[PDB]
RNA sequence: UCACACUGACAAUUAACAGCCCAAUAUCUACAAUCAACCAACAAGUCAUUAUUACCCUCACUGUCAACCCAACACAGGCAU
RNA sequence: CCUUCUGCAUAAUGAAUUAACUAGAAAUAACUUUGCAAGGAGAGCCAAAGCUAAGACCCCCGAAACCAGACGAGCUACCUAAGAACAGCUAAGAGCACACCCGUCUAUGUAGCAAAAUAGUGGGAAGAUUUAUAGGUAGAGGCGACAAACCUACCGAGCCUGGU
RNA sequence: GCUAAACCUAGCCCCAAACCCACUCCACCUUACUACCAGCAACCUUAGCCAAACCAUUUACAUAAAGUAUAGGCGAUAGAAA
């Protein structure tokens, strides 16, 4: 059972336009026009990327990049870890007598 | 329900008003819980000089002579400022660098 | 035509998901069920129907225990919270499973039979013949799918080379592969078909409409027809 | 009142107008011409007159083509003259009977292609007759080239064939180095043809597509009136120092 | 009962009914926004 | 294709005009079809000896269906054109 | 300036300067008996009130302290012979209190 | 000019009342409300975070009137907290 | 007075008056005096005295109604998300009873206050109940605890555009 | 004599010729008349009334040829070309 539902996840993206399959020429896109149309074909843009960082308007890096990424994942415990057992886990992880 | 007022901010409800208003534009943004905050850059700072010593008035006399319109182009603007262009026998081709640019309307009036 | 599906959901959760009813209306709005609509607000919990499973960095057997046992609105079987090394799923309760119990969760088909206890599960390789199961799946990894309700269990009939065939609780033979995994006993709630609803107040609670008014004069399909067991369904 | 110039010629009045006007040539002979296709859905003709029975009399006769439709499935892929014919058929074959409307369908399939030219595998939904008239004229990219505009009725067959065409007049490689030989061996297997790369450059281009090319063409910037004066400036003194 | 109130008037209703946005979302508003503007009236939407 | 025939006849519209068609013209009626029948064995040149359908360099008529999937595809065989024809023919005559 | 476009601040980008001013505001006598420091005015319908507070005190030099615009709505129940309604200009009015006890009283003209 | 809320000009309402909203990577939300502490259940339920990245520019905008809405009206008709 | 009518002041249709508007328009074949004549007519058409041609016959309003396209859940039926409502008394889809939902009867009116109202007598009022906000289900259909009822005051199947 | 009728200029229709309009300032696709931030959008025989006393076949939206050949439960009607 898989979790997530076509419906719900992202549409998938129409399929490319075949004259970029043509190798090569230079397909009439609206590229040249700064709104969407319905005839010809549809570009590729490329991935677009901030100059400047924006506080409002930040995105971090992902998992894979970072200055103190560990391997060995260490388990936390705050206020809202709501343990299962109770005072046995406790005594386990601490080491004490009750 | 008249479909000839003009819809302003004193016609939807609650959320309508709040969302919508005048064309007084913004200064900041909004982030939080309710906390606008003001940007100093964004504020319009009014430079007004100094009129001690001006003397000129708001009312042109009478007695001033009547002369025909002139019409300020970029030919006459080029034939005023002709003496470097003759005597070398001042102009950047890009500004996109440039405080105040031309064609990108940066400024204010 | 604004109609989303609340399915959304791609990590297992266990907190109650939010159920948003449909009232038996497609995406467009139409209805094309009646009897579905009007009842108390439920929270939907993702269940683990698929038994074997095993967690990170992990492949062999692993036990597990029970912690509580609590209603699903959903259906009507209950269900049970079991915890299993360092992660909990919801599955299917079955009868006589009482808190604290302990359940085995294997997948090696032994040489011999294997006492199987009321809540463990074994692949059918290794349960001995006849006897009571539920939660058995269609393909190897596919999910458990048929027996989920409450009371349901079928009964093993006899194993012919690599396959098995399941004696479904409708009198329905059902040829199944020997390496899919499949609960043992009873699910629990018992005694579900004799609850008598007792007024219409609990029927509109549970979310089902009153039928329709129109007098459906019986036609043919109304008279009993004495039809004999349907062939075996294999999956093969 | 009354229109100066027909309804059925605007079209012409706003391609002779301005940006359309500004087209080339070859291109606008080839939208004017709209010439008839190749009999599909319906036996031609043998000659003009046939004499019909009952009275021994000649009379001419001609034949007309089926309205037939293109839908988007067809304009994706290389179709070659069939479609969607929306008739309507009787009960019995009998005018005494019911009328009834039906829209017959093609039979569609998934084969591969290999063209020599481009040199790459497509998967194209062909049918029975593309892949008959195919095997009548040889290989693909021949059957492509032969054919017209009209007769191919679809836009992915029409971009093939530019592409063919500008490969040819271009003559890049199209099979990397190490393969001389073979590239001009294939070359030389298509020297029919052979449309000049300025005109091959608007072969199968829709009207919306041929404006939107020659907006790009004639795009630029507009030149600095600073520049101008200069320039009018510096002739004025050559004058004066040639006096 | 009176039946005469027939309107409950709703200014979030009106505008999400017959709205420009809606209206332009399908080529049903935009053929009535076109012949409305033939016929020269003042207001086109709400 | 799908071979339909057309009913009411035509009036003919002269010689340089679009005939103005009708409701009662577009009633059709299908006469013949590209299928159902008898198919054709088109001709192809086999360039290697693949079973005993065929010989290196000699002609055969083989089915459409195996021409198109197994044949064309793979570069086992050519189209019976003019062209590769009198090279066939010099290669032949030089062995 | 009203019914100008203004520009786009990013982040880094410099103070916005003001040249030329356009729109322009009026006071007028209360009539409904204000304190002895507020002073009203009439903001357009394209301005703020820090834009207000500081045109002020950069031109007049006035000591502007506090300020309290609102927007007030023109009678619209005026129709003419064709039975159309007449929309008056809806602007905007202010209350500005002056600073260091100043106590600006307003002067009676056309004596 | 029942009788004198009908014309042109005059200006209030000032927000602190509610909206105008939360930058992301992944991960934690099972022990109802019903004075919730005994009992007692079924219709199984209405409110909560984690480490990091980057950020310390801050009080602008919308309504603040009235005898008021929807029914041809100044209508014994309908309107929730 | 008009006329359906064997037959109307009849106690049968119609009408208070004046204003302007409003209701007979074309063919093949005939009547016809003109011009010419075995030819006539400004090509083409007719011809065992015809051809050419002006003039001259043949109205208006009134239905039931579908087709393609837009508007409809802001009143009404159902569904969806988050909220609100139910005093008090005797003690379970318990009883009476406030606010509230519904309307079995009496009497006023049918141009009435109201194109569904007024006072009392009434059923429910801790639940299958009422309701504030928004979204979805629309005619060859939707909904329906079925009244073949309702879908913006006339729905056995709406309104407007063109075919009317 | 009270209430009441009399005034052509505005303007329109039928034709000839000619192919007409679309940035003073700002907003205009979200709740158009809103300055300011991470998603799929069109290519589909028109039908029907009516006529044939009903209707199921069928029915239209320069001149001459000629309403001739033809189609039409061979009928109401349709209908050219050389
Ligand atoms: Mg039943
Ligand atoms: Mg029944
Ligand atoms: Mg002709
Ligand atoms: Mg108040
Ligand atoms: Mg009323
Ligand atoms: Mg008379
Ligand atoms: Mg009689
Ligand atoms: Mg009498
Ligand atoms: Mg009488
Ligand atoms: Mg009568
Ligand atoms: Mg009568
Ligand atoms: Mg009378
Ligand atoms: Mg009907
Ligand atoms: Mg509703
Ligand atoms: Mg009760
Ligand atoms: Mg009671
Ligand atoms: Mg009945
Ligand atoms: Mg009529
Ligand atoms: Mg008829």
């Amino acid at each position: 059972y898989e979790w997530g539902v076509r419906s719900t996840r992202k549409s998938e993206p129409p399929p490319l336009d075949r004259v970029y399959e043509i190798p090569g020429l230079e397909p009439i896109t609206f590229a040249g026009k700064m709104h969407f149309v319905p005839w010809l074909a549809r570009p590729i843009f490329p991935p677009w990327d901030r100059g400047y960082k924006d506080p409002r308007f930040y995105r971090s890096p992902p998992l894979h990049e970072h200055p103190l990424y560990k391997d060995q994942a260490c388990y936390i415990f705050h206020h809202r870890c709501r343990l299962l057992e109770g005072v046995k886990q406790a005594l386990w992880l601490t080491k004490t007598k009750l | 329900a008249d479909r000839m007022s003009k819809w302003t901010s004193k016609r939807g409800p609650r959320s309508f008003r709040g969302r919508k208003g005048r064309g007084a534009k913004g200064i900041g943004f909004l982030t939080s819980g309710w906390r606008f905050v003001q940007i100093k850059e964004m504020v319009p700072e009014f430079v007004v000089p100094d009129l001690t010593g001006f003397k000129l008035k708001p009312y042109v006399s009478y007695l001033a002579p009547e002369s025909e319109e002139t019409p300020l182009t970029a030919a006459q603007l080029f034939s005023e400022a002709v003496a470097p262009a003759i005597e070398k026998d001042g102009f950047e081709p890009t500004q996109e660098g440039k405080l105040f640019q031309l064609y990108p309307r940066n400024f204010l009036r | 035509a604004n109609f989303v599906s609340w399915k959304s959901r791609t990590k297992y959760t266990i907190t109650p998901v939010k159920m948003r009813k449909s009232g038996g209306r497609d995406h467009t709005g139409r209805i094309r069920v009646h009897g579905i609509g009007g009842g108390h607000k439920q929270r939907y919990r993702m269940i683990d129907f698929l038994r074997f499973r095993p967690e990170e960095t992990k492949s062999g057997p692993f036990e597990e225990k029970v912690i509580q046992v609590r209603y699903d609105p959903c259906r009507s079987a209950d269900i049970a919270l079991v915890a299993g090394g360092s992660r909990k799923r919801w599955i299917i309760a079955t009868e006589n499973m009482q808190a604290g119990d302990t359940i085995l969760n294997s997948n090696h088909i032994g040489r011999m039979a294997v006492a199987a206890r009321e809540g463990d599960a074994h692949p059918l390789g290794a349960l001995p013949v006849g006897t009571l199961i539920n939660n058995v799946e269609s393909e190897p990894g596919r999910g458990a799918q048929y027996i989920r309700a409450a009371g349901t269990c079928g009964v093993l009939l006899r194993k012919v080379n690599g396959t098995a065939i399941i004696q479904l609780p409708s009198k329905r033979q059902m040829q199944v592969l020997e390496t899919c995994v499949a609960t043992v006993g009873r699910v629990s709630n018992v005694d579900h078909n004799k609850r008598v609803i007792g007024k219409a107040g609990r029927n509109r609670w549970l979310g089902k409409r009153p039928n329709s008014g129109r007098w459906h004069r019986k036609g043919g399909w109304a008279g009993r027809k004495i039809r004999p067991l349907p062939p075996m369904k294999s999956y093969v | 009142p009354l229109h100066k110039y027909p309804v059925w010629l605007w079209k012409r009045l706003q391609l002779r107008e301005g940006i359309c006007s500004r087209l080339p040539g070859h291109y606008l002979r080839s939208l004017e011409e709209e010439r008839t296709p190749t009999p599909v859905h319906y036996r031609p003709h043998g000659a003009k007159f046939k004499i019909n029975p009952k009275n021994g009399q000649r009379e001419r006769v001609e034949d007309v083509p089926i309205p037939i439709y293109f839908p988007p499935e067809s304009q994706r892929g290389l179709w070659g003259g069939e479609g969607w014919i929306l008739g309507q058929i009787y009960a019995n074959n009998d005018k005494l009977s019911k009328r009834l409307k039906k829209v017959w369908k093609p039979q569609l399939f998934e084969r591969e292609f290999y063209s020599e030219i481009l040199d790459k595998k497509f998967t194209v939904t062909v049918t029975m007759r593309t892949l008959d008239l195919i095997d009548e004229a040889y290989g693909l990219d021949f059957y492509i080239l032969k054919t017209p505009k009209e007769d191919l009725c679809s836009k992915f067959g029409m971009d093939l064939k530019r592409g063919m065409l500008l490969r040819l007049a271009r003559q890049d490689p199209q099979l990397h180095p190490e393969d001389p030989e073979r590239r001009a061996a294939i070359y030389d297997k298509y020297k029919e043809f052979a449309i000049p790369e300025e005109e091959a450059e608007w072969v199968g281009l829709t009207l919306e597509e041929a404006i939107e090319k020659q907006r790009l063409l004639e795009e630029k910037d507009p030149v600095p009136l600073f520049k101008i004066y200069v320039a009018e400036l510096i002739q004025q003194l050559q004058q004066q120092a040639l006096s | 009962k009176a039946r005469g109130n027939e309107y409950q008037p709703s200014n979030i209703k009106r505008k999400n009914k017959h709205g420009w946005v809606r209206r332009l979302s399908t080529p049903a508003g935009v053929q009535v926004i076109l012949r409305r503007m033939l016929k020269g009236r003042k207001s086109l939407s709400h | 294709t799908v071979i339909v025939e057309r009913w009411w006849k035509v009036p003919l519209a002269g010689e340089g005009r679009k005939p103005r068609l009708h409701r009662r013209h577009r009633v059709y009626k299908l006469v013949e079809d590209t299928k159902h029948r008898p198919k054709e064995n088109l001709e192809l040149i086999l360039t290697q000896s693949v079973e005993n359908v065929g010989v290196r360099g000699d002609l055969v008529s083989v089915k459409k269906s195996l021409g198109r999937n197994r044949l064309l595809p793979q570069g086992l065989a050519v189209y019976a054109s003019p062209e590769n024809k009198k090279l066939f023919e010099e290669e032949k005559l030089l062995r | 300036a009203r019914n100008v476009v203004y520009p786009l601040y990013r982040l880094g980008g410099p103070q916005l300067r003001v040249f030329r001013t356009n729109f322009f505001i009026q006071l007028v006598r209360p009539g409904v008996a204000q304190p002895e420091d507020t002073v009203q005015f009439r903001i357009p319908m394209e301005m703020t009130r820090v834009d207000l507070r500081n045109y002020l005190e950069g031109i007049y030099n006035v000591p502007v302290a506090a300020v309290r615009t609102r927007v007030q709505h023109g009678s619209n129940k005026r129709r003419d012979h064709r039975n159309v309604r007449i929309k008056k200009p809806d602007y905007k009015v202010a209350y500005v209190q002056l600073a260091h006890g100043q106590t600006f009283t307003f002067p009676d003209l056309f004596p």
